[PDB]
RNA sequence: GAGACUUGGGCAAUGUGACUGCUGAU
RNA sequence: CAGCAGUCACAUUGCCCAAGUCUCUU
RNA sequence: GUCACAUUGCCCAAGUCUCUU
RNA sequence: GAGACUUGGGCAAUGUGACUG
């Protein structure tokens, strides 16, 4: 600020002595005691920036009032280089944590705040007390009794009594109270309080030059008569005033809580009844004291305040009483103005008439006040006027202000010079007279006075202490002086020179006033006599003084971490804790105190407590303990009360109850409850309720292992068992055309390949397979054919046949594979069946006995062909061939036989006038000398497809393949022949696409059986069932009354329960990445919506004593994808999910073939070699044929090769490379992201709710241990789940309903649902701003559940009624149909805005302007002109009213009927273009 | 009582 | 009446916390 | 996050008024 | 809960060459 | 029936922007 801050002549030695020991300074106001405190901070500014944990310290600046806190904050910010923390209640301090407190302590080197804030900071031990270098105490004269200064000062004894912070006391007046006789008996109390000696400037005479800044004003007094004369009209008005008192005593207002005297004596009237009595008593006091003209404005104040009270009244009963009081006050005003107008007939000079009427009706005291002001000012300059006027009461201030305006306006000599003002203490009265409460004046009257706008200051005792004001030139004390400190500070408020102090006294009480003033003078002179006469000695060794002074009260309580509970602070914390209970309709949230009767002291504690009072504490009806606790025997009622409160707090804390931090105890832990009541299973996976992951996709992509279905494990047949053979049917769907002759005829042939199983199979429904020619429907035989392995060689031949088929005919093989007969995971055999005896098919042993080694294509020379016999034409019909002269080993399928053609063949389109013999000599004459069998036989052939994954739907199109294709004819002896028939080859191509659906179909059947067994559905359509064929999910992008919803129709009836088709479960299994015609995604939306509804309803039913915010923030974690993943992992489901898109050539392991067993052992049992061997090492295991097909293990060379593969990876750039991506399929491992697992969870939920209804789906949700069962009763239906209480139901009877429901039938005429209990409707229409919220609540709780209800109903309707919309647009329209704006449009169209109850400034106009806008626009849905704000309340009103309608009957069908009647036009308008 | 009793204009600011 | 203490209504100042309501910006 | 405003409970210092009890003076 | 723009995989329309005579 | 190849169209998994409740 400035460098003129050089200290005064006294402050240096003061701060010098303050370092040696504790000290307290007594200097008059305006002497810079704040600056010497700042100097103390400067001297003790050595260790401020160092952290506490390293030994650093800080300081603490104690305060008294928030206004003085701001003043001292400004004073310390202006001239300090440190950082100050401005700490004030009702914000931050009650919500901060130890981290924020410590971090603020790290930066802030000094702190300022009110007393109780520091009390809570220190007792709760946010930081150690030793962390403070010094403590600065303002207004130290308050440091006595139960005042917070003394309470904090008590903490020094119990704390570490070493390296204690320094305390300094500042006060303009040392003593508060009238016990001024023998002032030495009072100084020592404050002295021993801080154990510091009082110090005052010794050189008062020389430093009085500085005291000129606080000059003593001259002291004069004005005496006025106090004759006991009162007018007639006062006696008149008192009669009806006391009549109104009596009548108000008979008022019929509602019930009120317990109210009685301080010492629990007989009852007292409630606040809403006694406030008006107190106000009228004060008005009568003002009228009697100051005069009739004073009452002429006091009455205006009474009307303008009763109007505010009427406007702020919530119950209707209070409004009538306030109207009666307003009428009575209007009558009082009428009589006052009538008396005034009956006077003033003497003169017509309006200014002079007003001045003389003010002079006349004024009491002599106020008259003397008026003429004293007139003679003191006498039309001087406004800058010469600066004063404070102190009166007793607030309404006195307002009334004196109001009459002073009129008096100033009535005198031209004072009109331009006086500008009065007034303000009062915490009881903030409106500073306006003629206007209702609409004022917003940020600058307080103190700031206005500081600006110089006002010159005369009217004020109550608020300005006597603390507030720093300009050095006023006058002080007028209108009311008699009553206390010493008030007199001292009032005389100190005339801080400037030539100031005048004027006191107004009565004539007949003048002598006693003079005597009292003289007594105060002697007391003030004797204040310094104790310090002047004090023997020069320290103030330190007398610790017993402090001990005795502080042990008189009740002993405190302490525990671990240093937390201490103050017995004097027990009442506040008890009330705070008891206010957090869920209140009833009129439940009481405060402990009930009842002093025991006289002879009941000994009934509990014995005769020893006859005089010692004992009082019991009664807990509320919803407290944790419903019993009562009794006080210890104490000598007075207040000490007994505080002891009882302290013991109750101790008992509550000893149970875990009373918050450790001594608080109403209850927050995030309420959650923790339900939380672990749920997320307890997270701990075994390394997660918790407070733990979240947001980095490196951790807990987002997890590795899983797969298990074979229950019907393929150990399915390998053995010798001497009844084996089962299920043949495969392939039904051609595409028509027989030129391009589809073979694919139809050879696929309809009886010869089929079948599976040999040691176990049974269920009935598997037909599914389509899309190939190049079109679609093929595959069905498995329902009844297997029983066969027996009658010889070991037969089984060996069958297994070799399987192995060589998989090795060659499909080329689905790898060098490191081994023919497996030991491992039982997904192990089975496939065999061909042919007619041996009758229609039944036995083993086609001709195939197995021949095709142990597939015919190896080889070149034939002319000499060999000369020795080769001529092949018959039937030797190629239906067989497989391939050309050996060409380098291509691809097979060739014989289509048409040629018995009528010669090698010198006919003409063709390309080789016109050319024969096939000439063509083959020209093209491949290099490796053919001549055709020796050049007659009577060629073959017409066509190639076969190579694709295996026949899942793509559109790969089979023929629109562009309809064009002309060449006809290909080959010469027989130049192409090598296979005895294998292409008839079986064509069907055998489709085998992997059969197996990779049979796997997951058996898995889905197992899941269906599990979810039909747990839900005890074992009825007729579930054992002799016939499964409908595979459906096609078209929406996968690969090409008045109401109709009852099908989702809920199967809830009250059992005939409508559709059997759970295996196709639905299979779709719930297959993920999006599987690249198939069906998916889980559509059912995912419905499952999610059902999960949301169930979670919201369950939480709102079990916890009807919570708020919607806590319910939402708990159901968020309950429904979060993190919860669903861990839940379904606990369900051990993931082994039965379809994610990969069936890459057969690389990753789909053959069933009965796997890599060598020793590799499995020493690469899966060893963690050090878990994923070190890469695919580059595996492919090098080109084992021998006997080493792979019979022996089953690897040789020594291969052993060294694959044991050194990992080491070679660790010695090359391949070290650290990922060897888990699609190269870990050997052990069946799969990497699946959480978005798949969760979506499958609610996909299963959606399938279950679709097929079995809401009730069975909710019952199944219990199986996933998400909806935890209640101990009293396990669970009930989704409907009839009894929920409600004091927040979902109105807490008033039927009589009070009509007073809040002005019209109900007019809402019924459009809603259509006759309410049988209007409490739900009232609770839905109750806005938070409405006054009833404090005792009844608001519509938020009903809105919370109505949202979910509407969301699920709309989602179900758009799901079932539109079968071919991707979840996208489907739920996208949902958002358009659940948007807030369209809900408001619905509300305004049906005119529900009439009945909505709310009280707010904008809200009054927003609804009207929006309904006017909608009417002008013809109810046009925005989904707009001049940015009109949408009234978001109306949408929430609908969201709560829907829930209110539902709860009145607990039926969803009626709710949906009402919703459809409401939304009929929107569900026909939005479906066209779905506006976004 | 018909009306208040008027008080003298003059007085003294006597020292106390 | 002094002194000790208590009751009850009454006055002024101080402070906490709970509940809900506006308004603007992010 | 900030501004303004409303309702209600509890806590502390001090103050006069009335009534009552004891010690004590008369 | 859903949409638009930048990266893989599947299925087509155009046209071209190779392979099947 | 298939590959090679380019132009465009269609579908699903990652990054940005924004809307509804």
């Amino acid at each position: 600020e400035d460098v003129e801050i050089k200290p005064r002549g006294y402050q240096l030695r003061l701060v010098d002595h303050l370092t040696k020991s504790n000290g307290i300074v007594y200097l008059p106001t305006g002497s810079g005691k704040t600056f010497v405190a700042i100097l103390v901070l400067k001297r003790f500014s050595q260790d401020f920036d160092k952290p506490i944990e390293s030994g650093g310290k800080r300081a603490l600046f104690m305060c008294n009032t928030v206004e003085l806190a701001r003043q001292q904050a400004m004073a310390v910010r202006r001239c300090t280089n440190f950082k100050v923390g401005f700490y004030v209640g009702e914000q931050g301090v009650d919500d901060w944590t130890r981290g924020m407190w410590s971090d603020e302590i790290k930066k802030n080197q000094v702190l300022v705040g009110t007393a109780q804030v520091f009390l809570d900071m220190v007792t709760q031990t946010y930081v150690a007390l030793s962390s403070l270098s010094v403590v600065i105490i303002d207004e130290c004269h308050h440091g006595t009794g139960h005042h917070p200064f003394r309470e904090f000062m008590r903490l020094f004894t119990i704390a570490n009594q070493t390296k204690l912070p320094r305390v300094v006391g500042l006060t303009g007046v040392l003593i508060k109270g009238n016990e001024i006789t023998n002032v030495a008996t009072k100084l020592k109390e404050l002295e021993i309080t801080y154990r510091g000696n009082i110090i005052t400037v010794s050189d008062t005479k020389e430093m009085e030059n500085v005291m000129l800044y606080a000059t003593k004003p001259t002291e004069v007094m004005v005496s006025f008569p106090h004759q006991e004369q009162v007018l007639t009209v006062t006696r008149l008005i008192s009669a009806e005033i006391e009549k109104f008192y009596v009548s108000l005593d008979l008022m019929n207002i509602g019930v009120q809580p317990i109210r009685r005297s301080k010492s629990l004596q007989c009852l007292r009237d409630p606040s809403k009844k006694s406030f008006v009595k107190q106000l009228f008593n004060d008005f009568l006091y003002q009228m009697k004291e100051y005069g009739i003209y004073a009452a002429s404005i006091a009455i205006i104040s009474l009307i303008v305040e009763f109007d505010i009270k009427r406007r702020q009244a919530e119950t209707l009963s209070v409004k009538l009483m306030h109207r009666t009081a307003l009428t009575l006050c209007e009558k009082i005003r009428h009589l006052l103005v009538q008396k005034l107008q009956d006077m003033t007939y003497d003169d017509d000079d309006d200014n002079v008439n007003t001045e003389e009427v003010i002079m006349n009706f004024s009491t002599p005291k106020v008259q003397r006040f008026l003429m004293s002001l007139k003679v003191s000012f006498a039309d001087k300059d406004p800058k010469d006027i600066c004063c404070l006027v102190f009166v007793e009461r607030r309404y006195t201030c307002k009334c004196i202000y109001g009459l002073l305006l009129n008096y100033i306006q009535s005198t031209p000599e004072l009109r331009n010079v006086l500008t009065p003002q007034f303000m009062v203490g915490r009881n903030n009265i409106s500073p306006d007279f003629e206007s209702v409460l609409e004022r917003k004046w940020q600058k307080s009257a103190i700031q206005q006075f500081r600006d110089g706008n006002a010159n005369l200051m009217i004020c109550s005792s608020v300005l006597e202490e603390g507030i720093d004001v300009q050095a006023c030139n006058h002080v007028f004390i209108l009311d008699p002086v009553k206390t010493f400190n008030m007199y001292v500070q009032s005389k100190g408020r005339a801080r400037t020179t030539e100031a005048k102090f004027v006191l107004f006294t009565a004539d007949k009480e003048r002598e006693k006033t003079i005597q009292q003033i003289y007594q105060y003078r002697k007391a003030h002179n004797d204040i310094a006599e104790y310090l002047k006469d004090r023997v020069l000695e320290k103030t330190e060794p007398e610790l017993y003084e402090i001990k005795g002074h502080f042990q008189d009260d009740i002993d405190p309580f302490t525990n671990e971490n240093g937390a201490v509970l103050l017995p004097n602070n027990a009442l506040a914390i008890l009330h705070r804790y008891c206010q957090t209970i869920p209140t009833d309709a009129f439940g009481f949230v405060i402990p009930w105190f009842h002093v025991l009767q006289e002879d009941e002291r000994d009934r509990i504690f014995g005769v020893s407590a006859k005089g010692k009072h004992v009082i019991s504490i009664n807990m509320p009806v919803n407290c944790m303990l419903r019993d009562t606790i009794y006080s210890d025997p104490m000598d007075n009622v207040k000490t007994a009360k505080i002891s009882a409160a302290f013991k109750a707090c101790k008992v509550l804390y000893s149970l875990g109850e009373l918050n450790e931090r001594f608080v109403p105890k209850t927050l995030k832990e309420r959650v923790a409850s339900i939380a672990d009541v749920h997320f307890e299973h997270w701990n075994k996976y390394g997660d918790s309720v407070t733990a979240t992951v947001n980095k490196a996709d951790k807990s987002k992509d997890r590795t899983y292992k797969t298990e074979c279905p229950l019907e393929f494990y150990d399915a390998l047949p053995r010798v001497g068992e009844i084996c089962y053979a299920y043949e495969i049917f392939l039904e051609p769907q595409f028509e027989s055309c030129e391009y589809t002759e073979h694919m139809y005829l050879n696929l309809q042939t009886p010869r089929n390949y079948a599976i040999l199983l040691r176990n049974k199979l269920p009935r598997l429904a037909e599914m389509p397979l899309f190939s190049n020619q079109g679609k093929l429907h595959v069905r498995v035989a329902n009844a297997p054919l029983e066969v027996i392995i009658q010889n070991s060689e037969q089984l060996e031949l069958l297994h070799q046949f399987h192995g060589m088929v998989f090795r060659d005919i499909l080329k689905i093989w790898h060098p490191f594979f081994v023919l497996d007969r030991r491992s039982k995971e997904n192990s089975y055999l496939v065999v061909p069946l042919i007619l041996g005896a009758g229609e039944q098919k036995c083993f086609d042993w001709e195939l197995m006995t021949n095709f142990r080694r597939l015919p190896q294509s080889h070149g034939s020379n002319v000499q060999q062909r000369e020795q080769q016999p001529a092949p018959r034409p039937e030797d190629f019909e239906g067989k497989i061939v391939t050309q050996w002269y060409a380098n291509y080993d691809k097979p060739m399928l014989v289509t048409k036989v040629h018995r009528e053609l010669t090698p010198l063949s006919y003409m063709e389109k390309n080789q016109q006038d050319k024969t096939y013999y000439e063509f083959t000599m020209s093209k491949y004459g290099n490796r053919i000398g001549d055709v020796v069998h050049k007659d009577k036989f060629m073959i017409e052939v066509r190639d076969l497809t190579e694709q295996l994954t026949f899942y793509v739907h559109n790969r089979g199109k023929f629109n562009a393949k309809s064009k002309a294709k060449m006809k290909v004819i080959l010469i027989p002896e130049l192409c090598f022949n296979f005895n294998f028939p292409g008839d079986l080859w064509l069907k055998l191509i489709f085998l992997p696409s059969i197996l990779n659906r049979m796997y997951f179909l058996l898995h889905a059947e197992a899941l269906r059986k599990r979810f039909n067994t747990y839900l005890n559905l074992h009825l007729l359509p579930f054992n002799g069932t016939d499964y409908m064929p595979r459906p096609l999910e078209i929406d996968y992008s690969l090409k008045g009354k109401v109709k009852p919803l099908l989702i809920l129709q199967k809830t009250v009836s059992k005939e409508h329960i559709t059997p759970a088709e295996q196709g639905e479960f299979l779709a719930a299994i297959t993920a999006s990445s599987a690249a198939d015609v069906f998916d889980m995604e559509r059912l995912e939306i419905l499952g999610d919506s059902f999960l949301k509804l169930s979670a919201t309803l369950y939480l709102a039913s079990k916890y009807s004593d919570w708020n919607e915010g806590t319910l939402t923030e708990v159901k968020s974690k309950l429904v979060s994808n993190r919860n669903l993943l861990f839940c379904l992992i606990d369900a051990d489901i993931p082994k039965t999910l379809n994610t990969i898109q069936f890459t057969p050539r690389y990753t789909w392991l053959p069933p009965g073939i796997s890599l060598p067993h020793n590799v499995l052992a020493l690469w899966r049992e060893n963690p050090e070699f878990a994923k070190i061997i890469g695919p580059h090492n595996l492919r090098d295991l080109a084992l021998g044929d006997e080493e792979s097909l019979v022996k089953g293990n690897c040789s020594d060379i291969n052993y060294n090769r694959f044991v050194e593969g990992c080491r070679a990876n660790g010695q090359s750039f391949y070290a650290g490379a990922d060897f888990s991506s699609e190269v870990n399929f050997c052990v069946g491992l799969v990497t699946i992201p959480n978005k798949v697992i969760a979506d499958t969870l609610e996909a299963l939920l959606g399938v279950i709710v679709k097929n079995y209804g809401l009730q069975h789906a909710f019952k199944m949700l219990e199986y996933f241990k998400i909806c935890r069962a209640d101990i009293d009763k396990p669970l009930t239906q989704l409907l009839n789940l009894e929920l409600g209480g004091k927040k979902m139901r109105a807490n008033v009877n039927t009589t009070e309903i009509d007073g809040f429901l002005i019209n109900h039938y007019y809402l019924e005429k459009n809603l259509g649902y006759t309410f049988k209990d209007r409490r739900y409707l009232l609770q839905a229409l109750t806005h938070p701003s409405y006054p009833t919220n404090r005792i009844t609540g608001s519509y938020q709780e009903l809105e919370f559940i109505g949202d979910a209800i509407l969301d699920f109903l709309i989602s179900a309707y758009i799901f079932e009624n539109n079968t071919k919309m991707n979840p996208g647009a489907l739920t996208d329209l949902r958002s358009a149909l659940v948007n807030n704006t369209t809900l408001a449009c619905i509300c305004v169209r049906h005119r529900l805005h009439f009945f909505i109850l709310a009280e707010n400034a904008k809200l009054s106009e927003i609804i009207s302007k929006f309904v006017n806008f909608q009417e002008s626009q013809g109810h046009r849905v925005t989904n707009m002109s001049t940015n009109v704000d949408v009234p978001k309340a109306l949408g929430d009103v609908l969201e709560a009213l829907i829930a209110a309608v539902y709860l009145d009957c607990r039926d969803l069908q009626r709710t949906w009927e009402v919703i459809f009647n409401l939304f009929e036009p929107e569900l026909q308008e939005f479906t066209r273009k779905v506006p976004i | 009582i018909d009306r208040y009793e008027q008080v003298s204009k003059d007085f003294e600011f006597i020292k106390i």
